């Protein structure tokens, strides 16, 4: 079912990027209605400006030019109880850099209880000219070869010590 | 018939307090909206019944003129108890006292009958 | 003179028969349940005959001498009482009329005396109980200790319920509680999980939980199950544990405690089920079986024109060609059966017609043959043969419906039996069945008599209550499916209890009939009823049973593989390689970093294994390498991994089956089997027995096939019903009687669905599946409700229209489960016996090193006397010492411990502060007295005291008790951990364990378990690995399935911790049907084929019906095979210890 996964923090310039905000209900069985707001403040700036609101089935995106015309919704479709809210940007640009705050509003229907809740997820993204391999990924690759070389080296060294001893035994009898 | 335990005859001295004790027993657990208890008095066997106390959500004491303010509820119905108390009994209190208990979901209605006699 | 006549009357052939005939007739009457008024006179007649029989016995025997001859025999006392109650009943009687009838029930008992040999059989069963006494104390002690541990650890836990956070009117939790008692009322306030009886259980810890947002967790109110399921009091805890020991609905208790307590407590259940249930039950079987052998064997040892018509006769008898014709017929019959096997809920007319024609040819072939046999052998000669008598009825029945009831046909399936003579096993199944009504007929008859008495007794006692209360166990105020109102129904409940299903029914008997009565009756049926069943099973089973530089290089590699570091290094890789498997789950996406290292890590592993394999080839060569079973296993695994790597590495590839090949990766833990000596040994034992196991499976399939075929004819296509989708409630049938009618409703109504069961009798394969659930007793009841309810193929099911169909299930259980299991158990244990004989009479479950250790433990058995010790020179030593060696001192201490144990029992949830302080102080005195005893033994004994093993345990317990005490105190002043505090107080249960030293009987039983620990460990290791491979297969395959029944948050396949929890439950085979239910549904509207699954790439939650069925079924069978092993290991050790 639903799992919460943090969004990627590095985006390549001039390429599409997907921002992930996933919020999971404590109990899957319960049914509630959700809506979301995403507000972004450009890097080196203070405060926040709401960029988009998604309620019901239609998505409403703020009119400002920085985010105008290059955003798409990757959230849950037709559920009306979204769970997963994600925003996809086409033609990523330098202007799209900074702190992104996404707030979720959920109406939970219980037997005689109606509950309204708010959860906030914050994602910070910095654009970059060329994508770079993560430290864990690069280090792991380098680390893997060293291990392979040592074992191979260990086996060869092992055979060499073993071979001389075996050969010597043959000579005596 | 419903299991209702009362003394068939209750003999009480004039001026003493008379507890009219009846036991009602049925399966399930009593419900306040559900449990209803009614008490009636008759001066004689064939005489018209006069309701003097009811349980409907709570105790309702009808304050019949014939009893003044001498009737009191004296039982915890949740215990299957629906007894009443007649304080400072007078000779005119002699007669027949009926307890009727209808308890949902039990369809059956219990009935206890006490013949109260007043000594001298 | 009169005495002679009476005496003459007393011993007569007819009189015993006359007394007996009347008694059997009376039994039919008891079954009335509201007999007509006219029957009363009949009642009078029965009373008179009893008195008349009694008078002759009393008149002749007594000689007016005080009836010395008459009352001397024990059996007559029962007889004397029955007549009297009737006289007494007429005479002023006690108030309880319902109670009054039960006494008359004993008349039925009188039957034991009247039948020949029943008196002998019952006495033997009772003789059996005397042996069982010691195990009983241990069960009580064992159940008692666990009850104490359970109570301390889980008291008040079942109380948790989600409670709403915001309340109108300033109400408080306490204020709300007194005000509401209504069921609807309880619901608004607390969560309540969608139509369930009680509020959802919540938890404080991160592992357990959880309550929906807007609801908070607080503990208040009654425990679930009417308050019956709780750990609050010692008595209640004892009932909960007893249920766990017999494993009745244990799956539910485990699920409930785990949810409230948190998953970490799963450990408590593993130890209790593993030691408390598997072990305790086994002990009972060994003792009953062991006891039966002595008595059975001990008793056995003491004993030791006209001529022309005849001309035709030469031809036929010459034409029978017994070499070809009889042999030809069996082959022909098997073929007909296969023809019968072809059926479905929906069949086109053309297919149906072929069945009609195929049946006729078969009808024609057998019929020609039947006439032929009699002419050749004539009627007297022909009819005499037993099989022939059997066949003519078969021919006769076929002919009768040749052109003329549905029920009549269903019998055609039986013919298939003739195959038994040729087959060796078929012979075994038939032989076992014969004993039940043959030599063991008297014993089997007792079981029938006992079941009858209980059904009637239950009916008399609780029959009236069920009808009046109803509402105390239903909403429609109508009778539940299982009830005690009628004899057939009362009988069904008793039958269910014979299978281990008592708790579900018992809660209900209690709601209507009260706790004291319901508990006593059910407990007796279970103990007494089961003992008879156990005796029959065991009795039946036992009786039935009896340059050339290349050469140097090749030598060197051999050196490397043989070397210990390498063997050791390889094993580490296997454990490490297997472990990486656990990390992949639905949550792998979070923690992206671990995912990257794991992906890279596998490549290093693939290279190491491929490298290792090459060394194997050079060292062993191809011929040696491929003639080994293990190597082939190793080679196959590296290859699958290798193909994925090249395909992944080669690139391009990654479509369809290539992905499927990857799932086989779960198979990796398998290499590990060769490496561990303990694990490998268990496998040797299994391979040895697969051929033997194989013959039986075929017999069962043949036996089951008849039942499955029979089942298909009766219920195929009749399980469909129109149900309201919102609450899944079948419509009345007053409206929507047939499928055609149901569809019209859908057109004008949104949520009505016409739907099948999912496990049913639509086809022979499905019938095979439905039958398996019924045999196991898991998930069976859902099916039976369907079978009885059913009316016709396209018609809506009426409620209990069939009613008697239950007979079909009852017969299958007796034959399908009781007999085959008897056969399954008999062959497997025997095969194990042969294996032991072959390997020089040594146990087959232990590694050589384990064997040396096992012998050392054997030494502990010896009682050679240890040195007495010397009374010190000093008087104080003499005085202090003189008291300790006294017999009274041990008894006084022993009594003291029992007194201590009773104190622990008094603790209960909600005890007042005053009670808590006294218990604390009372314990301190014991803490002081016990510490005091230890010091005293030490002053007198000195170094000698440390010599005894028991003294050391006693000394250690005191240190733990005092230390546990300080720690509890220390925690209070500086910390506030409730969970931590409960665990610390657990230290005291240690003193209770000292009770064991005093009882020699229990000590021997406990010691035996210790002996089998080495064998049990190996099986446990093997079992763990199999569970592990399955968990991995499950995580990839079943995560994402829709959550329905048995699958919900927790107890789901989403992660490795979760998968392990489920697999453990299913090991006992419990609730296996429940897990399988979500996997089965495929396609709308059962499930949505493409689902978003936020946070992940995969689409759909549809179970694979084919893959799912193989997985659950295979696991059930495999676990069962290993469990047979525990049964075998425990029995062997038990015989040896008792034997000494
Ligand atoms: C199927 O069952 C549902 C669930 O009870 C029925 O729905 C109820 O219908 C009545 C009257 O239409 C409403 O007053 C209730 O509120 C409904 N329950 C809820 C909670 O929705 C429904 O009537 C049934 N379907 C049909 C066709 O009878
Ligand atoms: C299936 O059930 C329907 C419903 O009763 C039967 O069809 C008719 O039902 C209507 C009510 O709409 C009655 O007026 C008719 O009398 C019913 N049929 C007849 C011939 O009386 C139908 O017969 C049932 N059997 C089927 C359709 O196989
Ligand atoms: N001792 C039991 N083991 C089964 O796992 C249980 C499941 O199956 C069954 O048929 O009905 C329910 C319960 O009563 C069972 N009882 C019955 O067997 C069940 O929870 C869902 O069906
Ligand atoms: C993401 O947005 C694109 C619009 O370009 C849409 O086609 C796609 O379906 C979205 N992703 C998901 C998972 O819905
Ligand atoms: C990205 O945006 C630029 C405008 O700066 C536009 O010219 C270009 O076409 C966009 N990229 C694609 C692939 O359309
Ligand atoms: C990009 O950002 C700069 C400053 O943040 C702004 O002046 C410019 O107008 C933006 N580009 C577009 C196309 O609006
Ligand atoms: C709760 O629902 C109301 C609708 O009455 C809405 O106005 C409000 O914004 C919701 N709360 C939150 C935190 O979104
Ligand atoms: C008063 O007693 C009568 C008995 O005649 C009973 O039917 C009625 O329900 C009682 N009244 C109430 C309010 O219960
Ligand atoms: C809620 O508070 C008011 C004060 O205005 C008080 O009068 C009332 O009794 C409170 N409600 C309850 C249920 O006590
Ligand atoms: C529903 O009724 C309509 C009549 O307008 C009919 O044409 C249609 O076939 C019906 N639906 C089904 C599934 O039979």
């Amino acid at each position: 079912g639903c799992v919460e996964v943090d969004s990627e923090t590095e985006a390549v310039y001039g390429m599409t990027f997907k921002i992930l905000c996933i919020s999971c209900k404590r109990r899957s069985e319960t049914n509630a209605e959700t809506f979301t707001e995403w507000t972004f403040r450009q890097k080196g700036t203070e405060e926040f400006v709401k960029i988009l609101r998604y309620e019901n089935e239609v998505l409403q995106l703020e009119e400002d030019e920085r985010f105008e015309g290059r955003v798409v919704w990757n959230g849950s479709r037709g559920t009306k109880d979204l769970q997963d809210l994600s925003i996809f940007i086409t033609n990523v640009t330098y202007n799209h850099s900074g702190d992104y705050e996404c707030h979720v509003y959920r109406l939970l229907f219980f037997e005689n209880y109606e509950h309204n809740t708010s959860v906030v997820k914050k994602i910070h993204i910095e654009v970059v000219d060329k994508a770079n391999r993560d430290m864990a990924s690069i280090v792991s690759e380098i680390m893997m070869y060293v291990l392979i070389v040592v074992l191979t080296i260990w086996l060869v060294a092992e055979m060499i010590y073993c071979y001389k001893k075996i050969a010597a035994a043959t000579e005596t009898a | 018939s419903m299991e209702v335990t009362v003394p068939a005859t209750l003999n009480v001295l004039n001026g003493s307090d008379a507890r009219l004790p009846c036991t009602f027993n049925s399966c399930y657990t009593v419900n306040h909206k559900q449990f209803s208890l009614n008490w009636t008095y008759q001066e004689c066997n064939n005489c018209s019944e006069e309701m003097f106390l009811q349980f409907r959500m709570k105790i309702i004491n009808l304050k019949l003129e014939r009893f003044q303010d001498r009737v009191e509820f004296s039982g915890n119905p949740s215990k299957y108890d629906v007894s009443v108390m007649l304080r400072n009994v007078q000779p005119e209190d002699e007669g027949i006292y009926n307890c009727y208990i209808m308890n949902p979901p039990d369809r059956h209605r219990g009935h206890g009958k006490i013949h109260l006699q007043v000594l001298m | 003179p009169l005495r002679r006549i009476s005496i003459k009357i007393l011993v007569h052939s007819l009189f015993s028969m006359l007394i007996m005939c009347t008694i059997l007739t009376n039994c039919i009457f008891m079954t009335m349940n509201n007999p007509p008024d006219w029957t009363k006179n009949v009642e009078y007649t029965f009373t008179g005959i009893y008195t008349f029989e009694s008078l002759v016995k009393i008149l002749a025997r007594g000689f007016c001498v005080g009836e010395f001859t008459f009352l001397r025999d024990p059996w007559n006392w029962l007889d004397f009482v029955v007549i009297v109650f009737a006289y007494l009943t007429e005479f002023v009687n006690l108030g309880n009329v319902s109670a009054l009838r039960t006494f008359r029930v004993l008349r039925a008992l009188k039957t034991i005396s009247v039948i020949p040999g029943l008196k002998t059989i019952v006495g033997a069963l009772i003789q059996s109980v005397k042996k069982l006494s010691d195990v009983m104390i241990l069960t009580v002690f064992c159940l008692s200790v666990f009850a104490l541990i359970g109570l301390q650890l889980f008291m008040g836990n079942l109380k948790h319920k989600c409670f709403r956070n915001s309340l109108e009117n300033n109400e408080t939790l306490e204020s709300i509680m007194n005000t509401l008692e209504s069921e609807e009322d309880f619901r608004k306030y607390f969560y309540y999980l969608e139509g369930s009886k009680d509020a959802l259980l919540c938890g404080f810890s991160t592992d357990s939980g959880q309550c929906p947002e807007g609801y908070t967790c607080v503990k208040i109110g009654r425990n679930p199950d009417y308050g019956y399921t709780s750990f609050d009091t010692f008595s209640w805890a004892f009932l909960a544990l007893f249920r766990l020991m017999t494993q009745d609905y244990w799956e539910n208790l485990y699920q409930q405690t785990l949810r409230a307590a948190g998953k970490t407590y799963m450990i408590f259940f593993v130890v209790v089920i593993f030691l408390g249930s598997f072990y305790l039950i086994n002990l009972i079987l060994a003792v009953v079986a062991m006891a039966y052998k002595e008595q059975n064997q001990a008793n056995i040892e003491e004993a030791k024109c006209s001529p022309y018509w005849i001309k035709f006769k030469k031809c036929i008898y010459f034409i029978v060609m017994d070499p070809f014709v009889d042999l030809a017929i069996t082959i022909c019959i098997v073929l007909n059966t296969l023809f019968m096997a072809m059926e479905h809920h929906p069949m086109t007319e053309e297919f149906k017609n072929v069945l009609a024609i195929g049946n006729l040819v078969f009808t024609g072939i057998f019929a020609a043959e039947m006439v032929l046999k009699l002419i050749a052998m004539d009627p007297y000669e022909y009819f005499q043969v037993g099989w022939n008598i059997f066949d003519s009825l078969i021919v006769t029945l076929s002919l009768v419906e040749l052109f003329l009831l549905s029920v009549l046909r269903s019998f055609r399936l039986l013919r298939v039996f003739k195959l038994a003579k040729s087959w060796p096993t078929l012979n075994m199944l038939i032989k076992i069945i014969g004993n039940s009504v043959g030599a063991l007929g008297n014993l089997t008859l007792v079981l029938a008599i006992i079941v009858f008495i209980f059904a009637v007794v239950g009916m008399q006692l609780f029959g009236k209550s069920y009808k009046e209360c109803v509402c105390k166990i239903n909403d429609d105020c109508t009778l539940p499916r299982w009830h005690m109102n009628d004899f057939f129904h009362s009988f069904l409940i008793v039958f269910r209890v014979l299978c281990g299903e008592w708790i579900e029914t018992m809660w209900d008997c209690m709601e209507v009939a009260g706790q004291a009565m319901c508990l006593i009756v059910y407990m007796m049926v279970m103990v007494i009823g089961n003992l008879v069943v156990l005796n029959l099973f065991l009795a039946l089973l036992l009786s039935s049973f009896s340059g050339k530089i290349w050469w140097n290089i090749r030598k060197t590699c051999y050196k490397i593989v043989e070397h210990s570091w390498f063997e050791s290094f390889i094993v580490l890789m296997i454990l490490l390689s297997s472990g990486a498997l656990a990390f992949e789950d639905i949550y792998i996406e979070r923690k992206k970093t671990i995912k990257i290292i794991l992906e890279y890590a596998d490549k290093i592993f693939t290279y190491i294994f491929i490298l290792e394999m090459l060394l194997k080839w050079i060292a062993y060569g191809y011929k040696t390498y491929f003639t080994n079973a293990w190597c082939w296993l190793d080679f196959l695994i590296v290859d699958v991994s290798l193909v994925t790597l090249v395909a992944n590495t080669l690139g391009y590839s990654d479509l369809g089956p290539i992905k499927s090949l990857r799932t086989l990766r779960a198979l990796r833990p398998l290499r590990a089997l060769s490496r561990f000596e303990g694990m490998r040994v268990v496998v040797n034992a299994l391979i040895g027995a697969i051929p033997s196991i194989m013959n039986v499976l075929l017999v069962c399939l043949i036996f089951w096939l008849i039942f499955s075929i029979m089942g298909v004819n009766l219920f195929a296509g009749k399980f469909y019903e129109c149900i309201n989708t919102t609450d899944g409630s079948r419509f009345p049938a007053s409206q929507v009687p047939n499928r055609s009618e149901c569809f019209a409703l859908m057109n004008v109504s949104q949520n009505v669905r016409w739907k099948n069961l999912k496990v049913n009798f639509d086809n022979v394969g499905l019938g095979y599946l439905s039958l398996l659930q019924v045999a196991t007793f898991k998930g069976w009841t859902i099916i039976m409700y369907a079978a009885v309810d059913s009316v016709n193929v396209d018609k809506q099911p009426k409620y209990e229209y069939s009613l008697y169909m239950y007979i079909y299930f009852v017969v299958f259980i007796i034959f399908g489960s009781f007999f085959t299991l008897n056969l399954f158990i008999g062959v497997i244990i025997d095969n194990f016996n042969q294996q032991k004989k072959k390997l020089g009479g040594q146990d087959i479950f232990m590694t050589e090193e384990q064997k040396k250790y096992y012998n050392a433990m054997k030494k502990l058995g010896s009682k050679k006397p240890q040195k007495p010790i010397p009374r010190p020179g000093n008087k104080i030593q003499g005085c202090i010492f003189d008291l300790v060696t006294n017999q009274a001192f041990d008894i006084s201490i022993m009594v003291l411990i029992c007194l201590n144990m009773v104190t622990m029992m008094v603790e209960k949830e909600g005890q007042s502060q005053h009670m808590t302080e006294v218990l604390y102080w009372i314990n301190v005195v014991f803490i002081i007295l016990f510490t005091g005893e230890c010091v005293l033994k030490l002053i007198s004994l000195r170094h000698y005291y440390f010599t005894v093993g028991w003294n050391i345990f006693d000394f250690v317990v005191v240190i733990i008790s005092i230390v546990g005490m300080f720690l509890a105190d220390l925690i209070e002043t500086y910390f506030v951990s409730p969970t931590l505090f409960r665990v610390i107080r657990l230290a005291r249960i240690g003193r209770i364990l000292r009770l064991v030293k005093g009882a020699k009987g229990i000590r021997t039983l406990l010691f035996a378990l210790m002996m089998s620990l080495p064998a049990l460990f190996n099986i446990g290791l093997l079992l763990f690995l199999v569970m592990f491979i399955y968990a991995i297969f499950g995580m990839s395959n079943f995560a994402y399935v829709k959550k329905e029944d048995g699958i919900n948050d927790m107890f789901n396949f989403e992660t490795f911790g979760n998968s392990m929890i489920c697999l453990f439950q299913i090991t006992t085979s419990a609730g296996w049907d429940g897990l399988l239910a979500p996997i089965l549904n495929s396609k709308p509207p059962d499930c949505d084929p493409k689902k978003v699954h936020p946070g992940s790439s995969v689409e759909g939650d549809c179970g694979n019906p084919s893959v799912g069925i193989f997985y659950f079924v295979s696991y059930i069978i495999i676990s069962f095979l290993v469990v047979v092993n525990m049964y075998i290991a425990v029995i062997l050790e038990n015989f040896s210890v008792a034997t000494e």
